[PDB]
RNA sequence: GACGAGCUACCCAUGAGCAGUUUAAAAGAACCAACUCAUCUAUGUGGCAAAAUAGUGAGAAGACUUGUAGGUAGAGGUGAAAA
RNA sequence: UCGCACACGCUUACAUCAGUAACUAAUAAUAUACUGAUAAUUAACAACCAAUAAACCAAAACAACACUAAAACGUUUAUUAAUUACAUUGUUAACCCAACACAGGAGUGCACCAAGGAAAGAUUAAAAGAAGUAAAAGGAACUCGGCAAACACAAACCCCGCCUG
């Protein structure tokens, strides 16, 4: 699952410098997360699927941590909520209904069979190509009504947008909540991230 | 034509079951072995190989810098109870 | 000091005959070389 | 139209290096050899040397030093920014 | 006093013999760094080699642990397949980059000695210069400034910049 990650340090393909000031930072490797949730197909069936969550990690490409999931035939690493404890089962559904069932925050569900008025992160933008929102630590979404076959969000800009009803997204709020009170204290620490002192 | 033999000119001694000779660089230990062994109708034990480069001198009247040729030396280790000596 | 610090691989890699074979400037250098009458076109 | 990042500036990949002493847990503070710099004075001024030597001084676990393998060039690059 | 080994490199400088009017090392002595001819060590040393597909989480600091910057190198399972893989190159020669046999230059491991270099032409004891040592009494009276310099660092008060760079 680990993989090692290639640093560019604004050098692209052709080697020039695109982006000022990025590099001289420790090294990084990029854990495989999971931003789908809709993919159950692994099993090979419609079923739905529960999920245990073993630990609590950091990570390096994200200011959120990362929690670790094993649902005992398999093993996944998600983005934890905020709340989110050792042990706690999570269950992912992709079945439509107008139940409208409160569900935990670790969770997963369709902005549809949602109820309104939820905090809820990793939204994706459009169905299949993954969350490309809220992946930060500490922010959060809110689902504001629903108008035809479609969500209105507001996004944590304050931005009024509309999501797709079919998009999964996962309630509740990210963890590491305290990551923007974290005090740097020196230009070393900055040195360590990868950030070189701008001079532009 | 390709090989010789050269005695007394190393300074090392060893007068038992060893001999030495100067060969071509393209050819392996192994062949030389063989070609020893068939043409010259004695046994080889051993063959121990080494190149040698060649030393470079100048030339005064056309003022270009030259290099002899490059040589190879091998040492040959036959059957017990051969001695090999020679002026 | 000096601007020089001698390498071969670098020497070898950068001024070779094959990066003036892998490029048509290269094959241009090699060629008024020729033309020159150059006895090496590598040093 | 081309040659140049084996000097130097930055960066990528892969390695290595930085005694000892006082100390409450502290790769934590301060001093001080290597190493990395060139504060002041003197000498040197067709020189030992087209950037030096001697005394002295700074950093010396950090934004540190360094090897090797790479990337960025003139209707530009780089630049903790001095034209 | 500070140097022996591993290199990247450097292309017979080196070892033996012989000869040095002449050139070559600013001369002699001579020669590891001149001419001519003739010697130039191995390997179990260093370079050069299996294709793929699966399993696994919980960094390194003589580290159960803890912290932060969120972690050089690591292993196992299965399948296919390879031959003389008893081979090929190199080392061990002398050191090299700065026009120079140039007080300047650099990477790695451990000694500081039983390793290594001798200020290897000689006189004169002037002025003057450079480095160094000492001084009666005064103790900054010098000077743009306690610069320099032997002895030491006790105390005072400001401007600017936070500071480590």
């Amino acid at each position: 699952m680990p993989v090692k990650m290639r640093k560019s340090g604004g050098r692209n393909h052709t080697g020039q410098i695109q982006v000022h000031g990025i590099g001289g930072g420790h090294k990084q490797r990029y854990r495989m997360i999971d931003f789908l949730r809709f993919r159950p197909e692994h099993e090979s069936k419609p079923g739905p699927f529960e999920e245990k969550v073993i630990a609590v990690r950091y990570d390096p490409c994200r200011s959120a941590d990362i929690a670790l999931v094993a649902g005992g035939n398999r093993k996944r690493w998600i983005i934890a909520t905020e709340n989110m404890k050792a042990g706690d089962t999570v269950l992912n559904s992709d079945h439509i209904g107008r139940m409208a069932v409160a569900a935990r925050e670790g969770d997963a569900h369709p902005l549809g069979a949602l109820p309104v008025g939820t905090l809820i992160n990793n939204v994706e933008s459009e169905p299949g190509r993954g969350a490309q929102y809220i992946r930060a630590a500490g922010t959060c979404g809110v689902l504001l009504r629903k108008v035809n076959g479609t969500a209105i969000i507001q996004l944590p800009s304050k931005r009024q947008m509309q999501v797709l009803e079919t998009c999964i997204a996962t309630v509740g709020r990210v963890s590491n909540v305290d990551h923007n009170k974290r005090v740097i204290g020196k230009a070393g620490r900055n040195r360590w991230l990868g950030k070189r002192p701008n001079s532009g | 034509x390709x090989x010789x033999x050269x005695x007394x000119x190393x300074x090392x001694x060893x007068p038992e079951d060893t001999v030495q000779f100067r060969i071509p660089m393209e050819m392996t230990r192994v062949d030389l072995r063989n070609y020893l062994e068939r043409i010259y109708n004695v046994p080889v034990a051993a063959v121990r190989t080494r190149v040698q480069y060649g030393s470079n001198r100048r030339r005064d009247h056309r003022n270009i810098r030259i290099k002899k040729p490059d040589y190879k030396v091998a040492y040959v280790q036959l059957a017990l109870g051969q001695x090999x000596x020679x002026x | 000091g000096n601007e020089y610090q001698p390498s071969n691989i670098k020497r070898k890699h950068k001024h070779g005959w094959v990066r003036r074979l892998r490029t048509p400037t290269g094959v241009q250098v090699i060629l008024r070389r020729m033309h020159k009458g150059r006895k090496s076109l590598s040093h």
